[PDB]
């Protein structure tokens, strides 16, 4: 299963949901690229929550 | 990664690598340990293969 | 306990059930001619600065219009830029469209229809989206209408598809500063009375809740789009009195192309301005060379009869002796308008005029209300 | 006449100058034209008032043709013994007619209006306890009988198998047979609990049908056609959840019997144990009071000497009286034996549900002596055009005859004549072609033809699976199972197999090679395997029917004769004597000379227990 | 079963629906009506080899 993610609808999670952004500030630079963090995310309780 | 199916008797999961390609064995005994595994490391392997991909297009 | 195949048969033929129609029809254009009746010379701002705000929206993809919305709104916002242009001149107007939660302006404020109408004509290839923002829209507009001067009025005309809007901040502060720079809003819907666009109208319009207009049929989006060229009726509290510097300019005639001051190529014709002897390709537009309106005697004329409208002819009396038996501005013969077996001369054709006592045909009335507008018989008064 | 003089161009008119019916002053409103020659009925269909007028017309008249615009309807005896059991009285008809009319209505048409609703409901039939009971209201109604006095309130008991003949003989007579069943006020028969479920949706079609069957609160024996795929069996399940009865169903095939069993225990309310099958694999009857069982057209009729289990249920459907009998596809109703099927079984209502109501022999014509008066006709364009079937784009290929082929066609008999045109190489060529093309479109393709030897050429020439009859099942399941999924099989070659009752999977083009002579019925059954595909509801879709037949021989004779029903329901078969892509497509078969003549002599080559031993 | 993202930069997006207006046109190609239906074959030569 494939979902598209925009540009403008990562910057509307941001914006909505600064939980999420907290986490991109912290492991985005420091640990694994935006792509994984964002499947990392997408598979997680936070997301489901 | 190659999986072994249910219906075969013998467990094992053969890993392969890119650039000679290393490839390694890996073998088990329980059936669930199996299953758990190979989603786990399909899992990471998509996300890699989704940031290789993101970085080889930009 | 029933069945529906066992009841009786619908028998719906047997269902079916088989002058002074005339009469009838008549006392529905009476109805009509009622609501003529409130004739006032109100002033109205000629020179305008319209923005059409068109919805290119989600809602735009519906097909209770045919053959869908957003086509029909802009084929008929085409007809409304020439309708427009024709009886206002010295009007600008500028297009902008709300797509994707954007406000796109898509042709500048400029006195050239031919510009909006390719702006249009382009618009109209691309497929609507998205969710609409009215306040992006209102806020683009505001940015537009900020250098217009203050003899011009300003005015936005907002066509609203969807029921519900998305915006990025605060509509009210949007509306109150509309509210301060004495924008006047005027918007026409779609679906049903949203209730945002019916307390912008109202704060917009100082307090008149009738320039929030919804359609019901295909004829009424007509003639909703026809009644806004007309120039809206400026309130007694505005006091922008200005005189407005303009020269008129004199056609030039040349078998040698020349380079214009507006577009720089070689048009061989032009109008030179009086003021500073620098050429143009159409009128009305602002001079490119020294920032003079350049208006002719007919664009003037055109919006006079804004000033001094007509009043409507009046229903002569079926008993009152008729001064002609044929008309006077077209001599057709009234004919016996005998609706029933005993009308006689009932409803008479004939529209008395208010000065000239003058006797008019429905013909003659409804061309004096819509094309021409002089009463003939005022102007064959030796006065 | 009025008085009319006759023009000069009333000359070639044999004597249908109706122009003596002076026209109304208020003739626009009204849509009819009422001929007094016949008593066909003109009905503009774009005037106001004509969906008012188009109701009182199915009601009281059975349409002949209806086109887009002008439908034309024929007042028949039967269409005003339906109109006056609905409950419409002979003044209403008259008054009605009269107001909706522009010609006046002539006074042979009212006179056969009186004639034909009077004297109807006199003369009915009843069974009582498995006997048939022929009973009239009036006393000298029996005694007026006398020369088909087949005798063995007012009512005598007639013979079980002569009832046919009483119809017949009645409808000679002025005196028709009324045949309804007051299931509401049957209390021998016991009742059945069978309801239809509240998940199944009927479409209206359907309801105005069954309104047709039970206008009266009765049920009326008749005839009702719908398309295939229309749901006709759920028509069958509605009508025995009406009337609530035991039901007994009668079909062609076995596959048939198992899809109605299927069909019964899926839409209403019926459990298995009520329900039974007579076949040959499964005798077992159920042993409640009342029930439904289902069976075939041949094990009931059969002649020959049947086992003890088949014997003992026929014994027990003989000696139950049924309440309800379901004939499908009631066309093979007026055969030899299986017009008997009615005289076996002692039914007091009886639908026949078919979707062809054609035969080359006039014998269709006497299922209103056998089942009933034709109750409902489907129209096939106002199903087609609200999704309820598919849109078929029929159409008829010329194929022209090639040089050697023509000449030994016209040195031959008739019998390889039929073999010669069939297999002409532009036949071939066409039939790759256009199966090139629709599968390119990704379309799932029938070719039907009837003759065997060519059916298997075909599909050998051009790689396709082939089914007839000596196939066996499990191949042909297999076939058409990878017809339905694998995508690389999207064409299957059927003989007459297909043009029966056999399951095939959902197609949407069908080219017909041959045909058995100028058979309608197999063309409509063609035609309706077709008509049910699963892409109705995509916007712009059509399916299409293609009928191959060679130029300039005996097989457009037969195929005009086929087409002529369909015309009938407003198919229009547009002819195709050009095929764009003739010419570039890569592989043609027989395209080479000396191949098309090596298929031509291919073609014309076909035409004491210890002596036990010894012994 | 397995879960995959796309990250993409709203330019390529575009393109994309260019993509399935590309497969709209198959559908398109697949519900056509063939050339012979849609107009008069008769003055046409006759098929052949
Ligand atoms: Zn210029
Ligand atoms: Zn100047
Ligand atoms: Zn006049
Ligand atoms: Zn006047």
């Amino acid at each position: 299963v494939n979902v598209n993610l925009s540009r403008e609808k990562i910057l509307n999670i941001f914006e909505n949901y600064p939980i999420v952004k907290k986490a991109y500030t912290d492991n985005v630079p420091k640990n694994f690229k935006e792509p994984e963090f964002w499947a990392r995310f997408f598979s997680s309780k936070l997301f489901r929550k | 990664l190659q999986a072994t199916p249910a219906s075969s008797e013998k467990m094992m999961l053969r890993l392969i690598g890119k650039v000679k390609p290393q490839r390694h064995m890996f073998s088990f005994n329980n059936r669930t340990v199996m299953d758990n595994i190979k989603m786990t490391l399909q899992q990471i392997i998509s996300r890699y293969k989704d940031a290789d991909i993101y970085e080889e297009k930009r | 306990g029933g069945y529906a195949w066992e009841d009786e048969i619908k028998r719906s033929w047997d269902l079916v059930k088989v002058m002074a129609s005339l009469v009838a029809s008549i006392v529905e254009a009476r109805k009509k001619r009622t609501a003529k009746k409130n004739i006032t010379p109100y002033q109205r701002g000629i020179i305008r600065s319209l923005i059409l705000t068109l919805d290119c929206s989600e809602a735009m993809l519906e097909k209770d219009l045919r053959p869908n919305r957003h086509a029909m709104i802009i084929q008929y916002a085409i007809d409304f830029v020439h309708e427009f242009f024709d009886q206002n001149p010295i009007s600008q107007m500028g297009i902008i469209i709300m797509r994707n939660g954007l406000a796109q302006l898509v042709s500048q404020v400029s006195g050239n229809p031919q510009d909006h109408i390719d702006a249009l004509k382009s618009i109209r290839k691309q497929e609507p989206k998205g969710n609409p923002s009215l306040q992006n829209a209102l806020e683009m507009a505001r940015g537009l209408l900020l250098p217009v001067p203050a003899h011009c009025t300003r005015e936005v005309l907002i066509v609203f598809g969807s029921l519900s809007t998305t915006d990025p901040g605060d509509i009210h502060q949007t509306i109150d500063s509309l509210v301060s720079e004495k924008i006047r809003v005027k918007v026409l819907g779609l679906s049903a009375q949203v209730a945002i666009c019916k307390e912008l109208c109202k704060a917009t319009n100082y307090g008149d809740e009738s320039f929030y207009k919804i359609l019901l049929d295909e004829t009424h989006l007509k003639e909703l789009f026809n009644e806004a060229v007309t120039p809206l009726p400026v309130n007694k509290i505005n006091k922008g009195f200005t005189l407005v510097k303009m020269g008129f300019p004199t056609r030039i005639f040349e078998d040698t192309p020349t380079f214009c001051s507006c577009h720089s190529k070689l048009v061989y014709g032009g109008y030179f301005c009086p003021n500073c002897h620098s050429k143009v390709c159409s009128l009305p537009t602002v001079c490119p060379c020294c920032d003079l309106m350049l208006i002719l005697s007919t664009h003037l004329a055109r919006s006079y009869h804004h000033l001094m409208p007509l009043k409507t002819f009046a229903e002569v009396p079926t008993t009152e002796k008729f001064r002609s038996e044929d008309c006077f501005s077209c001599q057709s013969r009234f004919p016996i308008l005998k609706n029933h077996k005993n009308g006689k001369l009932l409803t008479s054709s004939r529209y008395r005029c208010e000065d000239c006592k003058q006797e008019f045909c429905v013909d003659c009335d409804v061309f004096i209300h819509e094309i021409l507008h002089n009463c003939p018989g005022c102007e064959s008064k030796p006065v | 006449p009025a008085d009319f003089v006759p023009d000069s161009v009333s000359g070639m008119f044999r004597s249908h100058d109706f122009s003596y019916l002076r026209l109304r002053p208020d003739h626009a409103s009204r849509p009819l034209w009422i001929s007094p020659s016949d008593g066909r009925i003109i009905l503009e269909s774009f005037s106001p008032l004509a969906e008012q007028a188009q109701d009182f017309l199915v009601t009281i008249a059975e349409p002949i043709s209806r086109p887009s615009h002008i439908h034309e309807y024929k007042i028949t005896a039967y269409s005003l013994y339906a109109a006056v059991s609905v409950g419409l009285e002979t003044d209403d008809i008259i008054s009605v007619l009269d107001r909706l009319s522009k010609v006046p209505v002539a006074e042979s048409i009212i006179n056969f209006i009186k004639g034909a609703t009077i004297s109807y409901g006199k003369v009915k039939l009843v069974i009582k306890h498995n006997r048939y009971f022929v009973e009239t209201t009036q006393a000298d109604i029996l005694q007026m009988l006398l020369n088909d006095s087949v005798i063995g309130v007012h009512s005598f008991e007639i013979a079980n198998e002569s009832v046919e003949v009483v119809k017949k003989r009645c409808q000679e007579i002025d005196y028709p047979v009324l045949e309804e069943y007051d299931f509401r006020n049957d209390h021998r028969n016991p009742d059945l609990d069978i309801d239809l479920k509240p998940s199944t949706q009927i479409r209206p079609y359907q309801e105005k049908s069954l309104s047709k069957m039970f206008g009266n609160g009765r049920a009326r024996s008749g005839i009702i056609v719908l398309p295939c795929g229309a749901g006709k069996t759920l028509v069958g399940i509605t009508a025995a959840c009406t009337i609530k009865k035991s039901v007994i169903v009668l079909c062609t095939s076995s596959v048939s019997v198992m899809q109605w069993r299927q069909q019964f225990l899926q839409w209403c309310t019926l459990q298995p144990e009520n329900c039974a099958v007579f076949t040959s694999d499964n005798k077992e009857m159920f042993q409640t009071e009342s029930g439904l069982v289902v069976s075939t057209y041949s094990m009931v009729a059969n002649t020959r000497n049947r086992s003890h289990d088949s014997q003992k249920v026929m014994d027990f459907l003989t000696g139950r009286e049924w309440g309800f009998i379901i004939l499908d596809e009631v066309h093979v109703v007026p055969a030899a034996m299986f017009r008997r099927v009615v005289s076996t079984i002692a039914a007091h209502a009886k639908l026949g549900l078919t979707a062809t109501l054609v035969r080359e022999d006039d014998k269709i014509g006497d299922l209103n002596f056998l089942i009933g008066p034709k109750l409902y006709e489907a129209n096939w364009m106002e199903l087609s055009q609200k999704g309820h079937i598919a849109n078929v784009q029929c159409a008829e290929v010329w194929c022209p005859m090639t040089a050697e082929f023509y000449q030994e066609y016209l040195r031959e008999t008739a019998r390889k004549r039929m073999l010669l045109y069939i297999m002409n190489p532009t036949k071939f060529q066409a039939c790759q072609f256009l199966i090139q093309y629709h599968e390119r479109r990704g379309d799932k393709i029938i070719v039907f033809s009837d003759n065997v030897y060519a059916l298997q050429e075909y599909a050998l020439k051009m790689g396709k699976p082939f089914i007839y009859g000596s196939t066996p099942q499990q191949e042909r399941m297999n076939i058409l199972q990878n017809f339905q999924y694998n995508d690389q099989i999207n064409t299957i070659f059927l003989s007459k197999v297909g043009d029966t009752s056999i399951d095939l999977p959902e197609a949407t083009c069908l080219i017909q090679i041959s045909s058995h002579y100028g058979s309608r019925r197999q063309e409509a059954q063609r035609l309706g395997r077709i008509l049910r595909a699963k892409r109705r509801n995509d916007e712009g879709f059509n399916a299409f029917f293609y009928s191959l037949v060679s130029k300039d021989t005996q097989e457009m004779y037969y195929s005009t004769k086929r087409q002529a029903f369909l015309v009938d329901q407003g198919y229009a078969f547009k002819v195709i004597t050009h095929l764009h892509g003739m010419e570039n497509i890569p592989n043609l078969a027989y395209a080479s000379p000396r191949e098309r003549r090596e298929l031509l002599q291919e073609v014309l080559l076909k035409n004491h227990p210890l002596i036990r031993k010894m012994y | 079963a397995t879960l995959h993202i796309n990250i993409t930069t709203a330019s390529d997006e575009v393109a994309q629906r260019e993509l399935q207006e590309r497969q709209a046109e198959e559908k398109r190609k697949q519900n056509a009506v063939p050339e012979w239906h849609k107009q008069s074959t008769i003055g046409k030569t006759a098929l052949g080899r």
